[PDB]
């Protein structure tokens, strides 16, 4: 179930998480290094608070149908971790829990 | 052809050609629908359920209906889904079980898309035999001589507009925004305002639908709201707030001449009675709003940037001027839309 | 600009002025009284209202 | 000819409400105006309000407002076009409304105004 | 800069109570919102429920029926107490603080915002392991 | 009544450039004839009012072709070539269908320094 | 106003048969006729033949028979009565018909012709 993407490391890794979009959504992604407690990354659906550089995107909140994406560029060893995304929906109710899990792997370890 | 020395009593309330223009457009508005599909096979029993939406237990104001349907054959049948507003179906008596409003009473023709609702101007020129003279003065009452008048073989530009609290691009007096009355001290009879400068309104309807096609019978085709994508957003109207005191402002200044320079001037809301003559009704590119107009109508006056919002509601199935047995159902439009038009006057 | 004279010789310019004056410009008024599907049938009664009243 | 039919006199408590039902027969409904008015004895008569069965818009007298409810009722079967009935729904009662209440219709001239009141009913008596 | 960890029993019995605490460093309690989070081992978190301050709090309509928490209020903890232990409360369990803000989307007289939360931080979490 | 207006109301215009002044009618000037009877009148200061063109086409003889004038029934406008120091003055849209006669407000064109 | 919207560009094989969907928006359709024309780089252009929509009597060169078909699709739905559909299905390709191909409809009014063409078509670059 938690889904492998694997790319060079340098490149861009993209993921996907959750629903489908169906109103204005806000979503916001986590960061779990493994034997801790998360991280966030991301807050808004594209703003990213103080010591987490701008090589994180998010996708904009204001597109109806499509899926929450995060996209990485630049990746390293210490981005090497497990992602979370949780979205809070405008027509859906509460998420009163997270996305699934995509583990993220870098090749040439 | 301007005349000269020369008066004629004109008086507005006894005029003849106003009825047979509201005769003569009830008439027409009838022979543009005989052609388009009467829709008797929808009238049916429904199963509605709550719109996809976090309910936050204080509104409906959209409903996802389920019902069966017949095909282009005879024998076959389907089962088919439609987004309906709350003021258009009826708890008749698990989910629950609903009813259109107008089955009580009668089937209502749908109006075809071909044929649009928005007015275009209706000039009215006199017979052989006959003439129509025109007033010129700027300050005519409304009732008694009009001393500057001028004949004419063919009125001006008419658009006709429908529309109930506040009249709509309405030709505008020139020197002062002026009142018009019969008897001013008697309460039945209305008391017209028409303005000097036009005041801009705003409507729209934020909720992107989706025509979806529907087939009734063979070469009938129902339209229905499919699907809200996007989001769900209430329509909605806006004015300037600065220039609408400033027009109240000279509606004040007005009406104090007919009543005394010490008087308190206030305006309030509707009284009440049923929904389109205490909300402001009018139509938008082909879809009929229903919009709460208290924000406008409270002041006070004594003898001395930002825009106001204001509520709408949307029925689908209309009853304008109120026969025995014909509605029509307004079919709803793909995408978002909104129009702009200057107020001429108000009622 | 038009003319205030052609106010006169139009139709019923002379509807102010003195009876002196409408009777050279008289023949206007003369002319332009004649010549000027549930439509169809009001606009056909009032122009044969039209003639019958201007035969009479 | 025109026939305003009311409903019964009635007994109230202070503090209740009232329903008049004014039943109204042998005219177009949708077209002429309601009005209610009250004789209060040893007082004089006192207009009330009036609605135009159309719509519905009513209006009501300035010392009434927050305490009176004007409704309609109009026909919708095409065979029996011309009934309707009006509804007057008076709140806040005290002692001072024991009193008689009618309703009436416009006279029919082409002539005649508004307030000229052809037509009556045949009177509620109120006892508070 | 702060520094939050609980301290709770971590080896409960099934149909048992249950509670933990938040210590506090940097930043005190009345200031910040306060949330709790778990997850078991192999799966995405769950977020139980959130605190403010003047009372306002809110839970999962899961866990609606039994858990209920308080503040304490002079000694600057956050406590917490959940009723009924069974095979499905076998998680890690974190501490956290949070962040609101709004999303405004249209007209902001008709109710048309909603509150959204993000966890700016986060505790070390201790493993509170049902033992049957 | 069919009272106009000026856009603008003074343009200081260096000696060869190119002035235009618009004038808006509230209602349409047509005749039975089809042209519209409107004038374009320029007085120098101190005298009578010349006639710089007749209806939008048609131009007043003893008048040079440094004027030209445009329009489509509702809102009217001019065109002047090349700038002279008669061509000061006060400019005007005049009506010539409906009673009464209607003025535009008046342009005085300047120098500029 | 008037849209002839066409097919995007497209690759084919020698040997294989295209097919060009041109669809008319703006009048009605069942009037009037759509020709349909090629431009050829360094060689001209070149008619290719027409079609009467009303019912779709259609006509060819000379040099293309045995080689184009072309039909239409009418619009049976009376709330838009007014677009339609023209398809052009060219076969036998070679390299030399490697060419840009154009759908034009008449001019509009009563005077003019058949021949001189009005509305034209966006361009549907065909390559073999
Ligand atoms: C009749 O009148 C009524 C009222 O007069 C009209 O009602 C209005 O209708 C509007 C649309 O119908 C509606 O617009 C909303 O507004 C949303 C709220 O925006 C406000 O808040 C923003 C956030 O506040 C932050 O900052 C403050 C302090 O500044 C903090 O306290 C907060 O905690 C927040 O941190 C704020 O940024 C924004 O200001 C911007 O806009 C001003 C407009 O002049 C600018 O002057 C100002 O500089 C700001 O500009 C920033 O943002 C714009 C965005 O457009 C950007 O271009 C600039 O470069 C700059 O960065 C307001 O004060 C707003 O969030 C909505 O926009 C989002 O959603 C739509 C949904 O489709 C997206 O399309 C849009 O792109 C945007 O998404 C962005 O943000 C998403 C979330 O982060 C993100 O996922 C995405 O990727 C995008 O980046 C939308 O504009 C009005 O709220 C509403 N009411 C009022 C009172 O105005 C009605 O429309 C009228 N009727 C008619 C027919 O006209
Ligand atoms: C009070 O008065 C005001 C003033 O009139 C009223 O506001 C008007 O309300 C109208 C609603 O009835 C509204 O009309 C609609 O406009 C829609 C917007 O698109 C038009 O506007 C854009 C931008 O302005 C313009 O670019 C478009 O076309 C221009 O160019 C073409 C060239 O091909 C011209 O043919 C066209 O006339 C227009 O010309 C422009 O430029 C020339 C210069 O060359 C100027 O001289 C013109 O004045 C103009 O500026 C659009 O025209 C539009 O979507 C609507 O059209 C749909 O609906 C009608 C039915 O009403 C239908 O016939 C159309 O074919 C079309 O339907 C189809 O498309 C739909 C969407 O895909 C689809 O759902 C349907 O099924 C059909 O397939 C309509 O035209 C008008 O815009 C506004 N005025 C303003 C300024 O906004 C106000 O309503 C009045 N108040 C009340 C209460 O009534
Ligand atoms: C008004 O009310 C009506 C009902 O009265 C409602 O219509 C129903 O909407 C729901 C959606 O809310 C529809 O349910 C979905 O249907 C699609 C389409 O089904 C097709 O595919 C299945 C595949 O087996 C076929 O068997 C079938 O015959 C159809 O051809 C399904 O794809 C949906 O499944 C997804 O959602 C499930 C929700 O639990 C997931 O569990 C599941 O894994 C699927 O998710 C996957 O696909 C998603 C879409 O690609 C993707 O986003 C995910 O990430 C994942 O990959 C679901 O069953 C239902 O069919 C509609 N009923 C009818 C009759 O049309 C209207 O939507 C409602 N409208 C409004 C505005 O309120
Ligand atoms: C729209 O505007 C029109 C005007 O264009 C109004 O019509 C007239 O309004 C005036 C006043 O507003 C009315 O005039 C009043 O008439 C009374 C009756 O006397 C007249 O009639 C008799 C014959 O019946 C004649 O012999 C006599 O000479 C008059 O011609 C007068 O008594 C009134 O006098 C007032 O002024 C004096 C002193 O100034 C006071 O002492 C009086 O008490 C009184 O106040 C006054 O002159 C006139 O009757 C109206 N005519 C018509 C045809 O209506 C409309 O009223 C107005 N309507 C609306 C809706 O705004
Ligand atoms: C989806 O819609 C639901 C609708 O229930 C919405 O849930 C509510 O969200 C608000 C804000 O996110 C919650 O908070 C309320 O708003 C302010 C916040 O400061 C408080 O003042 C409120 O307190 C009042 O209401 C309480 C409950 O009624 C009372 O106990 C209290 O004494 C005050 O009267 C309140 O905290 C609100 O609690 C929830 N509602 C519920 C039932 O949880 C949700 O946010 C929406 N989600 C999305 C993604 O749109
Ligand atoms: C309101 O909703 C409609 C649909 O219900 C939206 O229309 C859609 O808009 C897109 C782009 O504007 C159209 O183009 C599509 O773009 C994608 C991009 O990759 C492309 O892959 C598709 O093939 C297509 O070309 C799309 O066709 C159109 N939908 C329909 C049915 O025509 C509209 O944008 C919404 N507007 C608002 C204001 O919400
Ligand atoms: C004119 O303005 C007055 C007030 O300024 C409006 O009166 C208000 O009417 C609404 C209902 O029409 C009342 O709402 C309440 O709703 C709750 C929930 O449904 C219900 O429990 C109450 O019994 C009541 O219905 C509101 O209280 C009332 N306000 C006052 C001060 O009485 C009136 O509706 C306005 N007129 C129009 C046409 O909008
Ligand atoms: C009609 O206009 C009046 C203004 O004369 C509106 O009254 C305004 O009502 C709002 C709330 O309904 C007031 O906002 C808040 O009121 C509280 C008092 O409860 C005040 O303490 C807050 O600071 C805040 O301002 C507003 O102040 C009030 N206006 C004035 C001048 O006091 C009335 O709501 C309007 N009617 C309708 C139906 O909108
Ligand atoms: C409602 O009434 C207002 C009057 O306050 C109308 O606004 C004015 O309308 C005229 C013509 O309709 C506009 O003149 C235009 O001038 C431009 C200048 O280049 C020209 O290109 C146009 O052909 C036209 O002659 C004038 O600008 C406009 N004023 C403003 C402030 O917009 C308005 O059109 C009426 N209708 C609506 C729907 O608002
Ligand atoms: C659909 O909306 C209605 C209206 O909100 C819901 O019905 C009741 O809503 C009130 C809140 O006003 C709740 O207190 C009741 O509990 C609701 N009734 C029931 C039976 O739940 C209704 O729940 C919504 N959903 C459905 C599926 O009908
Ligand atoms: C037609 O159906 C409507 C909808 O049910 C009826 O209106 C309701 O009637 C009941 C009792 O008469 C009232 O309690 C409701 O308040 C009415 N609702 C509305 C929205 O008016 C109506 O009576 C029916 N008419 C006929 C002739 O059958
Ligand atoms: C109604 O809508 C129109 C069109 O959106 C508004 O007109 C524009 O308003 C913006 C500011 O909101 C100005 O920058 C533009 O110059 C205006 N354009 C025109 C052609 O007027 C208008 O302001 C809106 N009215 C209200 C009361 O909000
Ligand atoms: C009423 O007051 C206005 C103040 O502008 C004054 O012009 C007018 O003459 C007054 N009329 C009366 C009857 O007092």
């Amino acid at each position: 179930a938690p889904t492998f993407v694997s790319v060079a490391p340098g490149q861009t890794a993209r993921i996907t998480c959750g629903e489908e979009s169906l109103g204005s959504r806000s979503v916001i992604w986590y960061q779990q290094r493994p034997g801790q407690a998360p991280s966030l990354i991301i807050y808004n659906n594209n703003d990213r608070p103080s010591g987490i550089p701008d090589r994180f995107s998010g996708s904009p909140g204001s597109t109806f149908g499509t899926t929450a994406t995060l996209t990485i560029t630049s990746v390293e060893a210490g981005d090497e971790a497990d992602y979370y995304c949780h979205i809070w929906d405008s027509r859906r109710p509460t998420n009163w829990v997270f996305g699934e899990g995509t583990t993220l792997i870098v090749l040439s370890q | 052809i301007h005349l000269e020395n020369v008066t004629e009593e004109f008086n507005m309330w006894k005029n003849n050609m106003v009825e047979q223009m509201h005769t003569d457009i009830i008439s027409l508005w009838d022979q543009s629908l005989k052609p388009c599909v009467k829709l008797t096979p929808l009238c049916v029993t429904l199963q509605c359920t709550n719109v996809t939406n976090n309910i936050t237990d204080m509104r409906g104001e959209l409903k996802n209906c389920s019902f069966n349907m017949t095909t282009e054959l005879r024998d076959k049948k389907q089962k088919v889904y439609s987004l309906f507003y709350r003021l258009d179906v009826v708890q008749i008596n698990s989910n629950k079980e609903y009813r259109l409003i107008n089955c009580n009473t009668s089937a209502c023709t749908q109006a075809c898309p071909k044929v649009s609702f928005e007015p275009i101007p209706i000039h009215y020129c006199a017979p052989a035999g006959f003439a129509i003279l025109k007033c010129k003065d700027k300050k005519f009452n409304g009732t008694g001589p009009c001393p500057s008048v001028s004949t004419v073989q063919c009125t001006h530009g008419i658009k006709p507009v429908v529309s109930t609290q506040l009249l709509l691009n309405g030709s505008l007096a020139e020197e002062e925004v002026m009142i018009r009355s019969e008897n001013i001290t008697n309460n039945a009879k209305n008391i017209l305002v028409q303005f000097n400068t036009p005041v801009q309104i705003n409507c729209t309807r934020p909720n992107n639908n989706t025509r979806k096609s529907i087939r009734i019978g063979p070469g009938q085709a129902f339209y229905a709201t499919g699907d809200i994508i996007g989001d769900i957003r209430q329509a909605h109207c806006n004015v300037s707030k600065a220039t609408w005191n400033e027009t109240l402002g000279k509606v004040v200044k007005q009406l104090r001449k007919h009543f005394g320079n010490n008087t308190i001037i206030r305006f309030a809301n509707s009284s009440g009675g049923d929904l389109e003559v205490t909300t402001h009704s009018f139509n938008c590119g082909g879809e009929f709003f229903y919009c709460n107009t208290s924000g406008l109508f409270n002041s006070t006056w004594i003898s001395n940037n930002d825009s106001i919002t204001l509520p709408c509601r949307i029925k689908q199935i209309i009853n304008m001027w109120q026969r025995i047995g014909q509605c029509m159902y307004a079919p709803p439009i793909q995408g978002v839309i909104r129009c702009v038009s200057n107020i001429t006057g108000l009622i | 600009a038009v003319g205030i004279g052609a106010v006169f010789l139009g139709f019923l310019g002379a509807a102010g002025s003195t009876m002196g004056a409408a009777s050279m410009t008289l023949t206007v008024q003369a002319r332009n009284l004649l010549s000027g599907t549930v439509w169809g049938i009001k606009q056909l009664q009032a122009r044969v209202l039209a003639v019958e009243r201007y035969l009479r | 000819q025109v026939q305003l039919v009311q409903s019964g006199a009635v007994i109230k408590t202070p503090g209740s409400s009232v329903k008049i039902s004014c039943r109204a027969s042998g005219y177009n409904f949708r077209d002429y105006s309601i009005h209610w008015v009250r004789l209060i004895p040893d007082k004089g008569f006192e207009w009330i309000g009036w609605i135009k069965p159309l719509w519905g818009a009513v209006s009501y007298a300035r010392q009434l407002q927050g305490r009176v409810s004007m409704t309609r009722q109009l026909s919708q079967d095409p065979d029996d076009p011309d009934w309707g009935v009006a509804y007057m729904e008076f709140s806040g009662l005290t002692p001072a409304d024991t009193a008689e209440y009618f309703c009436v219709r416009r006279g029919s001239c082409d002539y005649c105004g508004d307030f000229p009141w052809q037509y009556w009913g045949q009177g509620t008596v109120v006892v508070v | 800069q702060v520094h939050l960890q609980e301290s709770g029993p971590g080896l409960v019995k099934p149909s048992e109570t249950l509670s933990l605490t938040c210590n506090v460093s940097g930043t005190l309690v009345r200031d910040n919102y306060w949330s709790w989070i778990r997850q078991p081992l192999g799966k995405q978190p769950e977020w139980i429920g959130y605190v403010h301050d003047s009372g306002d709090t809110n839970y999962n309509p899961s866990l609606k029926s039994r858990v209920h928490l308080s503040l304490d209020k002079s000694k600057n903890l956050v406590s917490l107490r959940l009723t009924g232990v069974t095979a499905a409360d076998s998680a890690i369990y974190y501490c956290a603080t949070t962040k609101h803000g709004r999303r405004i989307y249209g007209v902001v007289a008709f109710k048309e915002w909603f509150t959204y939360f993000y966890m700016d931080v986060w505790g070390k979490g201790t493993s509170v392991t049902v033992s049957s | 009544d069919v009272l106009m207006t000026q856009t603008p109301l003074s343009l200081p215009v260096s000696l060869g450039d190119q002035a235009s002044i618009s004038c808006k009618s509230s209602q349409s000037i047509v005749y039975k004839d089809g042209n519209s009877y409107l004038e374009w009148y320029l007085q120098k200061v101190g005298q009578s009012p010349k006639l710089l063109i007749y209806r939008v086409s048609n131009r007043f003889s003893g008048v040079p072709d440094r004027f030209s004038g445009s329009g489509s029934g509702t809102d009217f406008t001019l065109k002047i070539s090349r700038v002279e120091a008669e061509d000061l003055g006060v400019y005007y849209c005049f009506q010539g269908t409906h009673l009464p006669y209607t003025f535009g407000g008046g342009t005085k064109l300047e120098m500029k320094r």
